[PDB]
């Protein structure tokens, strides 16, 4: 049994929040991966890289392991986590955890018409990390993912079906590339379109409707 | 010739830096493959001619007193000296004295000097050179003294002399001339 320590966490444990769309709606900082695990039960991780790094720690040459892990729904919820640890499997597990924490949604949209489900993205987007820039362009239906297999796998863990990609910079260093692609798919909920010009009233948080609950006793 | 020449090369691969790593003994030798260098260093270490200092992220090779004198023997192969080694007469403080023999068969005296990494070797070298020059000064002035053959960098090889100390000498017949002499 998991006990929370945060009042977001004991809201999530109380069954008072159903989806993460409240948390995504209210820009909340998450600090409990159990929230992500209880709200994304069909969240499927995948390791991207495990690599031994040789440390020099207080006259000791040792071997730790850098694990770059991506978690991701088959719908539009992605997460990236990079972790160095003394063991392989501990680095795997804590990289999974860090990817559970940094889950962001995506806005996958249409190309051209308005039929069925959104398959491609909704606009062009761009992410940068290091010198790696990744540019995402919408694609017609059934065109696959034109991307390098790391980036392609990070997009397959998003439910992005159709996208053209172009990069620039030294894309050899794959963690800069995955971070830049992660920024590019995070910025899709960041570009204001005319179909979202409609003024909306500000809804209240769960922090005050459920303020009498979930307080530290 | 060749193995002694490469051992002279790693002897000359000592007067470059401090405690010498593995790839410098790989490359100063300039030999063909991993075979000759690594199996030579292992033959050194198993005969205690070299030692391993592993200071963090840094392999290095520590020469003890053992794997030097061969080169001196090679240095004395150059200068017509000793072929057979070993008969202990006298273990002194700053030298160990042995009775040896040449290819010619005459017995000689081998004073090895042990006075690490550079300074034991180098101070034995300075001691041997200083004593060789003092012997040269005594023989140049004309003092009756043993004749030096060579000073193989830190091991002095000289002649043997048929003498016995005066504590076991009762007297001679010409005592006042011996007093005038002394």
């Amino acid at each position: 049994g998991w006990v929370p320590v945060t009042k977001l966490g004991r809201l999530v444990k109380a069954g008072k929040i159903t989806t993460i769309e409240e948390i995504f709606l209210h820009s909340l900082p998450v600090k409990e991966f159990q929230i992500i695990d209880t709200l994304l039960p069909g969240l499927q991780d995948e390791v991207m890289n495990i690599k031994p790094v040789q440390k020099q720690t207080r006259a000791g040459q040792r071997t730790r392991f850098k694990a770059v892990v991506v978690v991701g729904d088959s719908n539009g919820h992605v997460g990236l986590g990079i972790k160095t640890a003394k063991e392989v499997a501990g680095a795997i597990r804590a990289g999974i955890i860090i990817a559970k924490l940094s889950v962001i949604p995506i806005r996958r949209g249409y190309w051209g018409t308005n039929l069925g489900q959104p398959h491609s993205l909704a606009t062009k987007t761009t992410g940068k990390c290091g010198s790696v820039t990744v540019r995402l362009i919408p694609a017609p239906r059934g065109s696959g993912i034109v991307a390098s297999p790391a980036v392609k796998k990070l997009l397959q863990l998003a439910g992005v079906e159709d996208v053209y990609t172009q990069s620039n910079g030294k894309t050899r260093t794959l963690e800069n590339t995955l971070k830049a692609a992660f920024v590019a798919i995070g910025n899709t909920y960041g570009f204001l379109t005319p179909n979202l010009w409609a003024e909306q009233p500000l809804p209240v948080s769960p922090l005050d409707i459920y303020s009498d609950e979930a307080s530290a006793q | 010739t060749d193995d002694f020449r490469v051992l002279q090369a790693v002897e000359q691969g000592s007067r470059s830096h401090e405690v010498v790593p593995t790839p410098l003994i790989h490359q100063i030798s300039g030999m063909r493959s991993q075979s000759g260098t690594n199996r030579a260093i292992s033959d050194l270490a198993k005969l205690s001619l070299i030692s391993k200092m592993r200071n963090v992220k840094y392999d290095g090779y520590r020469l003890t007193y053992n794997g030097i004198d061969y080169l001196a023997l090679k240095t004395m192969l150059n200068r017509d000296t000793v072929y057979s080694v070993g008969n202990t007469i006298g273990v002194g403080k700053e030298s160990d004295i042995y009775k040896v023999s040449d290819k010619n068969g005459n017995p000689r005296v081998m004073k090895i000097h042990r006075l690490q990494g550079a300074n034991w070797m180098h101070l034995s070298r300075l001691a041997a050179n200083k004593e060789y020059q003092f012997m040269s000064m005594l023989y140049s002035k004309g003092f009756k003294v043993p004749e030096p053959f060579d000073n193989s960098r830190h091991i002095v090889v000289m002649e043997l002399i048929e003498g016995y100390p005066m504590r076991r000498l009762r007297k001679h017949k010409n005592i006042p001339k011996l007093y005038s002499d002394l």
